[PDB]
């Protein structure tokens, strides 16, 4: 099925060949995690890396560029706490914006921050370029 | 903000991990970014195209915290089913809410028939498009209550029958009456009653520096607030009214009895006491009586009456005096007569009146200014000390001086003046001269002169007391003939009228 | 059954004839046979296969009757849409309830945007088969309220959006607090408050035969009932507690003061008064004092003390008497001494004591049983009337008889008996004989005999009073030697001891 | 459309040839009226005629005979008041018995009372025979 996506440099699934591509099925869940990295357990990185993850149109995903008023999924503010976000590929959601997942379309989960507290609000390719931190999502027809 | 949370699904950061039947393909857990731009844990189901749906979701065990009536707030959204691909028909727009009381906090399975239906909850509103940017408040909010609850805790369950629904948050709470101080009495936090037609009797303890005069009680209503206050707790002696607790009287203030009125300042001639005093103490030289009220000022000690008139008989003696000069501030003025027998013999030292001296009006503490002493031995010289006594004088030190007069027993009364003479005659004043009587029979102390108009009706006699052998008349109309009568007065007795001198102005 | 109907669709026997948009093909009026086996008027719509349904139904104008908070009871059923031919999908299970305040009682058209949504009402339950025989209670009941209402009346509207629904009945009502009598005070019918968090202060007038001691008040809640009673109205004097109004005291019962206790029976020696009496009146011969309480019985008048002991001196006379026989029922017993001077001279008629007779203890109304009269003229015969006075005796008629004794001034007291003699000597009794004294100095009234044992410690003297010149001793141990002393007693004085007769048993 | 059916002797639509046959359309309403006949207005009869109207299987309708525990539609108790009953040929109804209208079937509204207070509870052909007081209902396919 689908595995948790850990959002730090320590992942390395990012520095992979094709480039972190998930093919979720309609009905699939997905977790994006920002693990403690304060009392440093497994899966955490050298030091806490401050990120904002956006879901992006794929076209913009390639260009490593969030649009204005982007679709912010998760905000790794807290180096003290484990953070998570879960999607289900379904018609219902506690989301109130009315976003929708075209099938046969490409979406990216990107982080345009340089990974620093001062670079957090950056809306244009940061670690998305630097460490190649994006994930393509191709959702079952 | 007057309600205690028994469960809030928004507070859970990891996962709710509630049990669901079926465990997959029915209710499912997903995160969202909420109205407060905060990630929360939600439950949803959207099996609208599948028939005969009976999807159960069940919370973890929730403790009551002993509250018999509990409120359940469900915020949810309904995706318009006709916005979904293929779905043509009428949409399911409701779900059902149930509960189950249990002492057991780890029920393993959903036993459908054991759950009790609270209500069918309806979506006021549905949506067709997810909200992208800022959260617009179009969620449905439905509140229901359950109770009276009997057991330690309970489970909430939701039944979906084929809607496209997301439970955004579930909040379970009880109300409550807040900790408030009214009518100078403390009231603790009390939970609302199990029924709307039932009121909770709340009796709270009063402040440590206050005494309970009337039993205080309040009625905690179902809305989470008190109704009618009955019974007020009055502040203790030496403590005034304040926003919180009974504040003590400041330096120079007192409060004798428990009254609603604030601390009053110390009365005149009273020493200032420390913070929180019952009554302002009196300084040196001033003392307050036991029977006298705390509101009255400290008194001054009384004064002795300067003038003393004494008339003697063969065996008895009559005494008379005027009102005291300085009252001190008390209505209760008494007089004490003390026998001395110091008159007999030239030396200062003497023997006290050991014998039974009888005086008919009162023995000690007479209110009247006139007294008469009887059964006194003839040929013996006596002296009486008329000592003025006040209500405070007992507590106060013995007054420094008391006016006294020395008298004789066997010796008579004084005789009359042989002749009187007018020295100066004018239209405004007429001078008078006279000699002492032929037989004194004692030491002369006073001379009383009487005036009465002739040719007209008898006017009230003019009284002029002069110890000197000369006096002058004042304020008289011209051409008015006047008769002047002099009378010698001693402690030994009463004198006789003088020569009638008819002098025309 | 504590709620006033503003509309009930079940009461209409002809037709409701409510306005509907559309007028045909939407809501429609049909009759049914209801739960009470009664034909009623209902409204229904079942356009489940038709999209974009917006069917409005609107009542006639409903008057508030000035009630700002009004309740709306809707009983309805929902036919399961999947029980209908062809209908495959999710069923609409709700409708919307609206209102519109208006002074206008004849609004012509449904103006959709002018209606205010009260709530979306959900069907708890649906049905698939019509009930043939007896009506089973499976209808949905939903109650909502609206207010505060400002205008004369209002309209209710229902919006159907594609359900298969029948409104079985619509009932609009307000609550109300019923007319109840609690704590002996009447309370009128009061309408419920506009808000749930607002209470209505109800102050009702007390019964005509009752006085208001404490201000009565009740708090009419939103549920249609009072909460906490504060202030009780006590029944008036001559009226007891009862289920309704203060019932008056029966023939032979009284109530002086306003007390919670019932009417008490008339006290002893008191005449029975008519129904509703303040105090039981006293019959002829008995009278009650003004200062005396109503609870105390009518008094009897006091009795005079039968025995009178009198001792005389050269110029003074001493009197002594015992306690009265019949007290009457009063603790306040006084004695009045009256001088007569009727003793002097043989005839019955005499002159009263016009002269200033001085008696040191008390002048009139002495509480002590001993009195001493001084300054009485020698050689003159006197008589004193000791008249017993009670607290009631002033209001009561003058007592018929008073015990009196005639005495002499100059005459000595009586002398002693020359010799006494023992007649019979036995182990149980010893007889005594004696002559009257040599000098009587008055009429002999009594002889007192004293007994004292020899060879042992002095025992308390035995007192035996006999007017006759002979007496016998009783209950004496054998071989006990006894000394007998006789003493002659008169009203004129005290006698001396007789001859000491030492007689061995 | 469909006209009100007045239920007294005064109707005479009963004494007609074919015999009072209505052909209601699906969606049609129908009223059965028992008019005052106390303060005697129009449509009322010589004197008040006490009836109970039942809906009947058609087979039984011919035989002029209500079955046991019949389908009572209306009960003309009250000579003082106008009474009415309305049907709509529809799937919903304030009726709780679960009766249904087969199409291509015959139903009769019959009155088996003799029209008297004492004959009211009669369940077998009264005025249904006497005055021929029944109505055939043939409902649109």
């Amino acid at each position: 099925s689908l595995e948790p996506v850990y959002w730090n440099s320590a992942n390395k699934r990012f520095q992979a060949e094709g480039g972190y591509v998930l093919y979720p099925q309609i009905g699939d869940r997905l977790d994006l995690l920002c693990p403690r990295a304060r009392p440093p357990g497994p899966h955490s990185s050298p030091s806490y890396e401050f990120y904002k993850l956006y879901l992006v149109e794929g076209a913009q995903g390639r260009r490593c560029e969030a649009p204005p008023a982007p679709n912010l999924l998760l905000t790794c503010d807290r180096p003290d706490l484990d953070l998570r976000f879960t999607i289900k590929f379904q018609e219902y959601s506690p989301n109130l914006w009315g976003h929708e997942f075209r099938s046969h379309h490409d979406y990216y989960i990107i982080a345009t921050s340089d990974g620093t507290r001062e670079g957090l609000e950056s809306l244009q390719g940061g670690v998305c370029l630097t460490r190649g931190m994006k994930v393509l999502l191709r959702v079952g027809q | 903000t007057n309600e205690v949370t028994l469960l809030d699904s928004r507070s859970v950061q990891g996962e709710l991990g509630w049990i669901a039947s079926p465990l997959e393909g029915g209710w499912e857990e997903v995160s969202i970014m909420d109205e407060k731009n905060t990630p929360i844990r939600t439950y949803q189901v959207c099996n609208v195209m599948e028939p005969s749906q009976n999807n159960w979701l069940r919370t973890d065990w929730i403790t009551r915290e002993g509250a018999q009536r509990v409120y359940i707030e469900i915020k949810f959204t309904l995706r318009d089913c006709n916005s979904l691909p293929g779905v043509m028909g009428t949409c399911k727009e409701t779900f059902n809410l149930y509960y189950y009381e249990s002492d057991n906090d780890k029920e393993r399975f959903i036993r459908e028939n054991q759950f009790v239906k609270i209500d069918t909850i309806a979506a006021d509103e549905s949506f067709t498009q997810v909200d992208i940017g800022d959260r617009i408040m179009k969620l449905n909010t439905e509140i229901r209550d359950v109770g009276p609850l009997s057991k330690k805790g309970f489970y909430l369950a939701f039944q979906d029958v084929g809607a496209c629904i997301a439970l955004v948050s579930v909040r379970v709470f009880y109300k409550k009456c807040p900790l408030t101080v009214r009518n100078l009495a403390q009231f603790p936090d009390t939970i609302t009653g199990a029924d709307t037609s039932s009121l909770v009797e709340v009796r709270g303890s009063c402040v440590n520096n206050s005494e309970e005069k009337d039993v205080p009680k309040m009625y905690c209503g179902a809305d989470g607030e008190w109704l009618v206050p009955i019974g007020n707790c009055l502040c203790n002696a030496g403590h005034e009214e304040r926003s919180g607790e009974c504040q003590a009287c400041k330096i120079g203030y007192y409060k004798a009895l428990s009254t609603d009125a604030t601390c009053a300042k110390c009365p005149p001639h009273s020493y200032s006491v420390w913070e929180g005093a019952t009554s302002c103490t009196c300084d040196r030289g001033f003392f307050r009586a036991d029977n006298d009220a705390a509101s009255m000022p400290c008194t001054r000690p009384p004064s002795a009456p300067l003038n003393l008139i004494s008339n003697v008989n063969e065996t008895s003696v009559n005494l008379e005096w005027s009102s005291p000069q300085n009252t001190g501030g008390r209505q209760d003025i008494s007089y004490n007569v003390v026998c001395k027998k110091c008159g007999a013999g030239d030396p200062s030292k003497c023997r006290p009146c050991g014998s039974g001296v009888h005086y008919t009006p009162q023995q000690n503490g007479l209110k009247t200014t006139k007294v008469s002493i009887t059964d006194l031995l003839a040929h013996t010289n006596y002296t009486f000390e008329i000592w003025a006594v006040n209500g405070v004088s007992k507590y106060n030190p013995n007054p420094d001086q008391s006016v006294s007069v020395t008298v004789t027993t066997n010796q008579a009364a004084p005789s009359s003046i042989a002749l009187v003479q007018a020295k100066e005659v004018t239209r405004y004043s007429v001078a008078l001269a006279w000699l002492e009587p032929d037989r004194p029979n004692g030491v002369i102390l006073e001379y009383e002169v009487k005036y009465y108009e002739k040719d007209q009706n008898e006017r009230s006699y003019r009284i002029v007391r002069t110890a000197a052998r000369n006096t002058d008349i004042k304020g008289l109309n011209p051409l008015t003939s006047y008769v002047f009568h002099v009378r010698a007065r001693t402690a030994a007795g009463y004198g006789d009228f003088s020569e009638p001198l008819e002098v025309t102005t």
